């Protein structure tokens, strides 16, 4: 009991230390200011004028063209002050591409009794049910009647709109006026009819003031029944491989981590071969191997997960006018992964408390004997602070151009106690009596104002050491 | 930001127009030895 305690202790507080390290540098969280703006700019807007039919509430079923030709049709032609400007903050990129999942005839068989009524209708999700002739009036392929199951395209498997791998689907120009033409010859024709289930769109951009890219999904799933879902799935996703002074500190406490994973994988080994096997009822071995499993991934993923970034935003040009650019969503499976999974372990990780007791919080609350004395010296050390800058205002108030506002005083104070004093004026404007303050000042706050709050803190550390040690050893 | 891959082609006075032979500004290949000045946008080397 005198190597282990002192041992894997101290060695877990640094492996602590190292994976805080680089949780500051990944927790860049410039979502707030660039996925939110972002989705705002593309979700909160209004089609119409003023009306309630934005992205939160769309529109309608037959609002096809109040829809595309709408904040969709502000994503293609951003103008702002065939264009890409929104709020100065963001950019295009690739090639848009709409997904339109057309449920045409096959949604319940049709008798002779009443099927001149109804027969076909935007049921569930099928292969046989789906679109198979023109959905609405199509005089080629503008309601593609296709099953696009080569489109390199896995479905989404989503509850509230069933996703398959198949569905008529078109993508855009490069610019909106061809886009634009398009909508408007599918809205006079009928290729997002009533047949139509849900509607689902992909999209990229550039965001060239904060370098990096952002993948986001569109998904208006209007019931046949009534209504209509909104879903806004905007994530992004960066490469800043090596240009600074700091990433690299930060790849330096990656190897560093690795190396401490390599320590903790070639211990565990021997608790299992050399000590007694299949014992692990004591909640303890449980997390060190769980923890070392999941340190393992993230390894692995981190570094596939750079390598296929950046092997995808090197083709980053030949999209201009390529037919289809909506590819990557592959990635951001991985990217939400491993942005899950690296918090589904630093929580496990620290939530290890084999070197002192968790039910022993009694004294980390009842430390309000040292909050409660810091207000007691709070009370008796503005007493004094408050008096020295009067008499420095009174003093001082014409001449210095420091001590000339009581508001002004109590800064100057402050900065006197920060080391920075000017003392060009203050003898000059009253040779005696003036550093008679200052020397006076200087005593009473850095001699024997400033070492009580350090003896408060020295005594509330001994007592909690004190009581903790009876408490323990009661 | 907005990098890209380096330029390896050989050009002419003004800039790229090959038309009888080897170009009047030529790449020379990097050395091994002696690189990396470690600018701001990235790392360099002893090629150009």
């Amino acid at each position: 009991y005198l190597k282990s305690v002192l041992r894997e202790l101290v060695t877990y507080l640094l492996f602590l230390i190292v994976l805080c390290i680089l949780t500051y540098g990944m927790m860049s969280s410039n979502v707030y200011y660039y996925t939110r703006m972002m989705s705002q700019l593309f979700l909160d807007t209004p089609v119409s004028k003023t009306e309630k039919t934005n992205f939160k509430t769309l529109s309608s079923m037959e609002d096809f063209w109040k829809f595309t030709e709408g904040s969709l049709l502000d994503g293609l032609y951003w103008k702002m002050q065939n264009r890409s400007f929104i709020f100065y903050e963001n950019l295009l990129l690739g090639v848009p591409r709409i997904r339109q999942l057309r449920v045409r005839n096959g949604s319940c068989s049709i008798p002779q009794d009443l099927r001149d009524e109804i027969k076909e209708c935007y049921d569930v999700y099928s292969v046989s049910s789906e679109d198979r002739a023109p959905f609405g009036p199509r005089n080629g392929t503008a309601w593609i009647y296709t099953s696009e199951k080569d489109l390199n395209g896995s479905s989404h498997w989503g509850i509230i709109a069933t996703y398959s791998g198949a569905g008529y689907y078109l993508d855009l120009s490069r610019t909106r006026e061809e886009t634009a033409a398009q909508v408007a010859s599918l809205k006079k024709n009928v290729w997002l009819d009533r047949g139509t289930r849900a509607t689902f769109i992909d999209f990229s951009v550039y965001n060239a003031n904060i370098n990096l890219f952002c993948v986001v999904r569109l998904l208006v799933e209007f019931p046949a029944t009534g209504g209509v879902i909104p879903s806004w799935q905007f994530q992004p996703l960066k490469l800043i491989r090596y240009v600074t002074t700091f990433d690299f500190f930060l790849a330096a406490c990656e190897i560093i981590f690795c190396f401490f994973i390599f320590y903790y994988v070639v211990e565990e080994i021997l608790e299992i071969r050399i000590h007694k096997l299949h014992y692990f009822r004591s909640f303890w071995n449980c997390l060190d191997v769980v923890i070392v499993v999941l340190s393992v991934v993230a390894i692995g993923i981190n570094i596939y997960r750079t390598s296929n970034v950046e092997v995808l935003l090197q083709f980053l040009e030949d999209q201009n006018t390529f037919p289809n650019f909506e590819h990557l969503a592959y990635w951001q499976i991985q990217f939400n992964n491993i942005a899950a999974v690296t918090v589904f372990f630093v929580w496990i990780k620290l939530f290890k408390f084999i070197n002192f007791n968790r039910t022993m919080s009694q004294l980390s609350t009842t430390m309000s004997r040292c909050a409660k004395d810091l207000f007691g010296f709070a009370i008796m050390f503005f007493i004094i602070f408050l008096a020295y800058a009067q008499l420095a205002y009174l003093v001082f108030g014409t001449q210095v151009d420091d001590f000339s506002t009581f508001q002004e005083c109590i800064f100057t104070q402050f900065r006197i106690i920060l080391g920075d004093i000017n003392f060009a004026e203050i003898e000059e404007a009253n040779r005696v009596l003036g550093p008679i303050y200052f020397t006076t000042f200087v005593f009473f706050m850095f001699f024997i104002l400033l070492n009580m709050f350090l003896a408060i803190i020295n005594d509330t550390y001994s007592e909690v050491k004190s009581d903790l040690a009876q408490q323990k050893a009661e | 930001s907005a990098a890209g891959g380096f330029s390896t082609s050989d050009y002419d006075v003004g800039w790229e127009s090959p038309h009888n032979g080897s170009g009047t500004w030529a790449y020379s290949a990097p050395d091994l030895l002696g690189a990396w000045s470690w600018g701001s946008c990235a790392v360099y080397d002893s090629g150009g």
